[PDB]
């Protein structure tokens, strides 16, 4: 599924 | 599209929002619901635990919000 | 239309579309960018915005089309 | 079969897999074909055999933490 | 890379 702000900092 | 009221019980508010998931900083994590034309919801409003959110983000599986999961 | 693998691919070298920042541009954009199909061979889907197509052109094209990289 | 479970599907234009004729090929298969995930676009799964992956290449890919792009997408300028 | 049916048997 496409998400937002799920990128690992 | 971030500061929308994503569902009848939406708790994400631009005047009160704070990071909840370890991947959030100044914006709320969102996931795409594939129902009908589709629409975006705040992951937190769906009560998704973080690992579930992450797994969804790493796969190609479709997602349906708590409102649309049932046919 | 509906591209096989989504609306979030980087369509061209200049691809400006980011799912985390993408906002509606065309008078029609809800939750996904507008795409068109370049028929150059295999044929690939490209973002209308990235081809700097003005809405009247977009709407009009919807014979055949070829992206900026192929004409 | 039922494609909703993800195995018995047509993974690519040259996909050979069909529950009626499939047979185990890799040493790790039982009643289901081994599959690997392609990170192209929104993603998708393809049968390892359809990609012509040799067992040690497939097992090597699974033990590592790298993304994989199928033979159909790997050459698409992914900038 | 994620995989299915690739576990040691
Ligand atoms: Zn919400
Ligand atoms: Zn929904
Ligand atoms: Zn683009
Ligand atoms: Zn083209
Ligand atoms: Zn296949
Ligand atoms: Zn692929």
């Amino acid at each position: 599924a496409r998400t937002k702000q799920t990128a690992r900092k | 599209g971030y500061w929308i009221t994503c569902c009848p019980t939406c708790d994400v508010d631009i005047n009160t929002w704070v990071p909840f998931y370890s991947t959030e900083l100044n914006k709320p994590a969102m996931i795409y619901c594939s129902h009908g034309d589709g629409h975006w919801v705040h992951a937190q409003c769906m009560d998704l635990e973080e690992r579930t959110l992450i797994h969804l983000s790493e796969g190609s599986n479709k997602y349906y919000c708590n409102e649309h999961v049932q046919i």
